[PDB]
């Protein structure tokens, strides 16, 4: 969180970043599988510039025989590209609180899931980070619209 | 811009004219910078020199924080020290050139200099007509926001010690030579400390003064205005700050142990309104606590008390026109509705918290698909509902708010439109099963939506809340656009524009509503006066029976032009100013030859040259096949709507020429008869003329209080079949009247019955025009679509009487009086 | 004006007296007829009707033809009212795409009804000239307050669920026994229109 305004044994804060714990991703990284990442620089509706990351892991199917089930090193190009075009669609819409309202039930992950499954199925995929660097202005006007 | 070298100290807008322009620009040809360097060369063009002068007066201050040095008999030299007056100082003659200017005259000059600098720096739109070919000084109602009519019967000189609360003595006659100088200076100072930062700019105009007088007289003589000095009365012109005008607290000096100077001036100025208050941050501060009004702002009360304290007890300040403009706003059926400010949106926030309480319950429900997005696209979510959202006031048609429901990307969507929409409806049945299963305070039923033609299975989910609000859910998928485009590819040559109309209303309904609500509600914190402008303008459409044919969002985009395109005016800071800017622009815009291209952004993302010229070439390709505008009249295009036909199609031509015609009636009315109560009564007066027939309607039950309009709603009934008992039947009446008589008639009605249907909210009127295609005899066809009668064995002419019996029997109990031409 | 019995192309002129009203200070509505010519099975012995009155239902048409049988003393029974799209709702057929205005076709029970009622319209077509007060008055059914607020009334939920299960439960099984390869055949026929 990040502080913007102060009023007298109250102060109002704003969403700055989102991060995973170290125990969570280091739980995930198993031997004999492939680690696929993605990053994208994309602007919101109101001009918050934010760079999110992405994590993608390969699962085994039912009735696999082989012990690894890797990728093909060209499907990873086919995996990074599908995530890259999806993330630019969902950003620049209906300022970041609704994007925060999508990050909390992780709706984004199912959109990654269904589209990229036709290439290669997948496992755990999450978002892993979002951080901001280009807040435009002070702007109290839109800030008090969320308050009750 | 109404500027000249006339004496602005005599209560006028001037002091800077052609002569000071020539002295200033001739000085800028000989320096002008901070290090005395050349700002303008002799080898520049007139646009470059003019851009240098407007750029200089826009950038460099010359009143409070600087002044300019020059030499008439060596280079000009800017000095960063101001002497609290417009100062243009010569060294060879030692003359302060801008002595005829006042401080507010230079601040207004710096603001218009910055506006004109932005107009010259605009690289897309035309500003030549704005800078050089539009008289902004014709109407003070459009040039300024708040003009207060101030009467001051001062009498003669010997009455002044009884009519001026201040002293006009020796030093006043030394410095401020005439009475209009010290009077305009006094009202300027008392009004500036009275309002301050609630406004943006302020002028004091001495109405009716004269400088010409006959050769038989020594000076200018007068007897008007209850006094014998050179004016008639005092007008107070105001440019208003939108964020700081209607604040409940006029903050003064803080409170400490010992009183400072400004606190003694503060209690010395306000007195009984000067008090102490604990603010929320723990501070103790002298202030003034005021009360907003639903009929006026606070500014009339502040200038009222200030002029009635520190100038004269005999002052008569009146602005009843703006009181009538606030009194034509729909008065909400709310507690403390009278003390509600013009810029308050709390009922919208109550609908917002109701929608969030809905969204946190439904958005975490478990379904066969995870929820992709739930998008509010109701009008109340973009602050455009004509009635403010009143709990349980469902008789108003703005009650049910449109909400898109989008599920996740899935191949569960069939490739046929009936099974697709029935699949959506069965999903709404499962959501209704969870909702009635575990959300028993919420209520719900199902409704039809024939506003997309021939798509007979769109079923809206209607949820009634314990906050008194009602929503409707309609499902958007990815399978829609493919099937509708496939139907576009499938049709023969006879059926194409009707599917362009169904598809166009589809894109206007589900698709552009999301980015529409996003854009308008996003920039809604940038133009705070815009919502009463669009709601009053929709009411102006409702009184003149024009709200039905022309859609609401089109009136939003027509109405948004004075705010997003401020030139040559300023930002509108009152309902009156921007509202008459909209009516003024519709009076002086010709939709045939001129396009309307908008820029939907925040004040200083915009269009480039290539997209703008792409829109204008779409206008040329539009007017190639439609030169006179028969098929398509209004062209309102921008970034989110580059087509210009998405929210402006399906319009008959006498609706558009009737809109522009009544706009010219309104504007020429305020040109001729001036501004008072009676002309504003004529602005909302339905003429009901130039029609082929007029039908007078009355439902036998009045419904104004059930619409949430104060001249109370309590709960929704047990059987929701009784909701139709308080719902407008005349909308279905005139609805199917438009549906049957599409080819033969043009029909107009008052869509909102609780607003303009009398005192009880139960009256209506159907005005009907026969098209010029069906005025004479025609050859009888099997596809004629007209109620006719034979003049021989081959030709038929329109039988008006049978249509009249069909309208009366179609309105069996509510058609009370029937008028013809 | 009064002496007109039929149009150029054979349409029988049928007049109608119009009743009075509170807001109104004797007018005649004009509906035209023809024998319909088509080898369709559901369109046999129908009347191609042009410029029908407002809210024309099968009830008031059986009322009018009942007045025709009461006047000229013949036998003619009405079966079904066809294609009465007064507001333009069933004009454009879209379901075949995504995968005659103000006219109707008056379906009778047999050929004797359209023959004898056709001759009764032959005799009734001359009453514009002969006996104007002996015409048949058309009585409109009038939509009340409740009838116009039927359009805001809630949908019946259980019959909707019946229409969902019985709708999908037949067509998805006909589709299910005409499955996958035919679907490829038709969609790639939109193929041979997709290249060519």
């Amino acid at each position: 969180l990040r502080v913007d305004e102060v009023q007298g044994k109250n102060l109002l804060t704003n969403f700055h970043g989102m991060d995973f714990t170290t125990d969570k991703l280091r739980s995930m990284v198993r031997k004999w599988q492939t680690l696929i990442e993605a990053n994208v620089t994309v602007k919101t509706s109101d001009d918050y510039v934010l760079r999110i990351f992405a994590i993608a892991f390969t699962r085994k199917q039912a009735n696999q025989v082989k012990r690894h089930s890797y990728a093909q090193s060209s499907h990873i190009r086919a995996i990074r590209k599908v995530i890259s075009e999806i993330l630019t669609k969902e950003v620049q819409g209906s300022t970041l609180a609704q994007l925060t309202s999508k990050l909390i039930p992780e709706v984004i992950n199912k959109e990654i899931e269904n589209a990229t499954k036709d290439i290669f199925p997948l496992q755990n995929i999450h978002v892993r980070k979002v951080k901001l660097l280009k807040q435009p202005k002070f702007d109290v006007g839109a800030l008090m619209a969320l308050h009750g | 811009r109404g500027f000249s070298s006339n004496m602005s100290h005599s209560g006028s807008l001037g002091g800077f004219g052609t002569f000071e322009f020539t002295i200033l620009m001739a000085a800028l040809l000989n320096g002008g910078g901070i290090n005395s360097n050349k700002i303008l060369l002799h080898g520049f063009s007139s646009y470059q020199l003019f851009k240098g002068v407007i750029k200089y007066l826009a950038t460099m201050d010359l009143c409070h924080d600087g002044h300019l040095q020059f030499h008439s008999n060596p280079a000009s030299k800017y000095i960063d020290e101001g002497f609290q007056t417009p100062t243009l100082f010569d060294k060879s003659t030692k003359v302060n050139i801008l002595t005829k200017m006042t401080v507010s005259s230079y601040q207004i000059l710096k603001e218009y200099a910055g506006e004109t600098l932005r107009m010259l720096n605009n690289v897309v739109q035309d500003q030549f007509s704005n800078i050089f070919l539009t008289n902004i000084s014709r109407f003070d109602n459009l040039k300024y926001d708040l003009c207060y009519d101030v009467q001051l019967p001062l009498g003669k000189y010997n009455n002044l010690e009884t009519s001026l609360a201040a002293t006009f003595g020796s030093m006043e006659r030394v410095k401020f030579i005439t009475l209009e100088n010290f009077l305009a200076h006094k009202i300027t100072n008392v009004a500036r400390y009275a309002l301050g930062d609630r406004i943006k700019y302020i002028q004091i105009e001495m109405v009716g003064q004269k400088s010409d007088f006959p050769i038989t007289k020594r000076k200018v003589y007068s007897n008007t205005g209850g006094n014998h000095f050179n004016f008639d009365f005092v007008r107070v012109k105001l440019i208003v700050n939108p964020s700081e005008c209607d604040k409940l607290v006029t903050k003064g000096p803080a409170h400490s142990e010992t009183m400072s100077t400004e606190a003694a001036v503060f209690k010395n100025f306000w007195g009984i309104k000067s008090s102490l208050r604990r603010f929320k941050d723990g501070s103790i501060t002298h202030c003034c606590v005021w009360s907003t009004s639903s009929s006026e702002p606070i500014i009339s009360s502040i200038v009222n008390f200030a002029l009635q304290k520190h100038v004269s007890k005999k002052a008569q300040i009146s602005n009843e026109t703006i009181k009538k403009f606030h009194n034509f706003l729909p008065l909400p059926n709310l507690p403390s509705s009278a003390k509600t400010s013009v810029l308050n949106l709390s009922s919208f926030f109550n609908l917002k918290k109701s929608f969030d309480d809905l969204y946190k319950i439904i958005f975490q429900m478990k379904l066969p698909l995870s929820v992709k997005s739930i998008l509010p696209v109701g009008s109340a979510f973009r602050y455009t509902s004509l009635c403010q959202p009143v709990p349980f006031a469902y008789s108003d048609p703005d009650f049910f708010q449109d909400v898109i429901l989008e599920f996740e990307t899935s191949p569960k969507w069939p490739d046929e439109i009936t099974s697709l929409e029935k699949a959506k409806t069965a999903f709404l049945l499962k959501i209704q099963e969870e909702l009635s299963a575990n959300s028993s305070t919420y209520r719900s039923f199902f409704s039809r939506d024939e506003s997309i033609p021939y798509n007979l299975e769109i079923v809206t989910l209607n949820i009634l809340t314990p906050e008194g609000y009602g929503f409707k859910f309609r499902v958007l998928t990815e399978r829609d656009e493919i099937l509708y485009l496939r139907a576009i590819a499938n049709a023969r040559n006879e059926l194409k524009p009707e599917l362009e109309a169904t598809f166009l209303k589809f894109t206007a309904k589900y698709l552009a509503s999301v980015r529409h609500t996003r854009t308008l509600e996003n920039i809604s914190h940038s133009y705070q006066f815009y919502s009463p402008v669009v709601r009053l303008f929709k009411r102006w459409l409702d009184t003149h029976l024009l709200l039905g044919h022309i859609t609401d969002e089109l009136a939003e985009l027509i109405a948004i032009k004075p705010f997003v395109d401020p030139a040559p005016y300023f930002i509108p800071g009152s309902l009156e100013n921007g509202f008459l800017k909209v009516l003024k622009f519709i009076s002086q815009w010709n939709w045939k030859d001129d396009p309307l291209i908008l820029d939907l952004v925040k004040p200083e993302e915009r269009l480039t040259l290539a997209q703008y010229k792409g829109i204008q070439m779409n206008f040329t390709n539009l007017r190639n096949s439609d030169p006179n505008g028969t098929h398509l009249q209004f062209f309102v295009a921008s970034k989110n709507d580059p087509s210009g036909i998405l929210y402006s199609s399906g319009i008959p031509l006498p609706i558009a020429t009737r809109l522009t015609a009544l706009a010219k009636v309104a504007v020429n009315l305020l040109q001729t008869h001036g501004l008072n109560q009676q002309t504003i009564n004529l602005l909302f007066t339905p003429g009901l003329k130039d029609y082929d027939f007029v039908v007078d309607l009355r439902t036998p039950i009045g419904l104004k209080s059930s619409c949430g309009i104060l001249s109370a709603p309590s709960n929704f009934p047990e059987n929701l079949n009784d909701l139709s008992e308080k719902m407008d039947p005349t909308y279905q009446l005139v609805k199917y009247l438009n549906l049957k008589y599409k080819n033969s008639l043009i029909l107009s009605s008052r869509k909102y019955i609780g607003v303009n249907g009398g005192e009880k909210g139960d009256k209506n009127v159907i005005t009907g025009l026969i098209k010029p295609l069906f005025k004479g005899a025609h050859k009888f066809r099997v596809n004629l679509d007209c109620n006719v009668k034979p003049v021989d064995d081959e030709n038929v002419i329109l039988n008006k009487e049978a249509i009249f019996h069909e309208i009366a029997a179609f309105g069996n109990d509510m058609v009370i009086n029937f008028e013809t031409d | 004006i009064e002496d007109i019995s039929a149009m150029k192309n054979g349409f029988i002129v049928v007049p109608f007296k119009l009743p009075d009203h509170k807001a109104l200070p004797a007018s005649l509505h004009f509906m035209f007829a023809k024998r319909h010519q088509s080898s369709n099975s559901n369109e046999s012995d129908c009347l191609f009707l042009v410029n029908l009155p407002l809210l024309s239902n099968i009830e008031h048409m059986k009322k009018f033809v009942g007045q025709l049988c009461g006047k000229y003393d013949t036998v003619s029974h009405v079966e079904e009212l066809l294609y009465n799209d007064e507001f333009g709702l069933h004009e454009v057929d879209l379901s075949a795409l995504t995968s005659p205005r103000n006219t109707a076709l008056l379906k009778f029970v047999d050929a004797a009804s359209i023959n004898n009622c056709w001759n009764a319209l032959k005799k009734y077509s001359n009453l514009h000239a002969k006996h104007p007060n002996e015409l048949f008055e058309w009585t409109y059914t009038t939509p009340s307050f409740t009838t116009f607020v039927n359009f805001y009334k809630p949908l019946d939920i259980d019959y909707l669920k019946e229409d969902i299960h019985t709708h999908m439960a037949i067509f998805e099984q006909r589709e299910a026994q005409a499955q996958e390869d035919v679907q490829s055949s038709i969609v790639d026929e939109d193929g041979f229109t997709l290249v060519v």
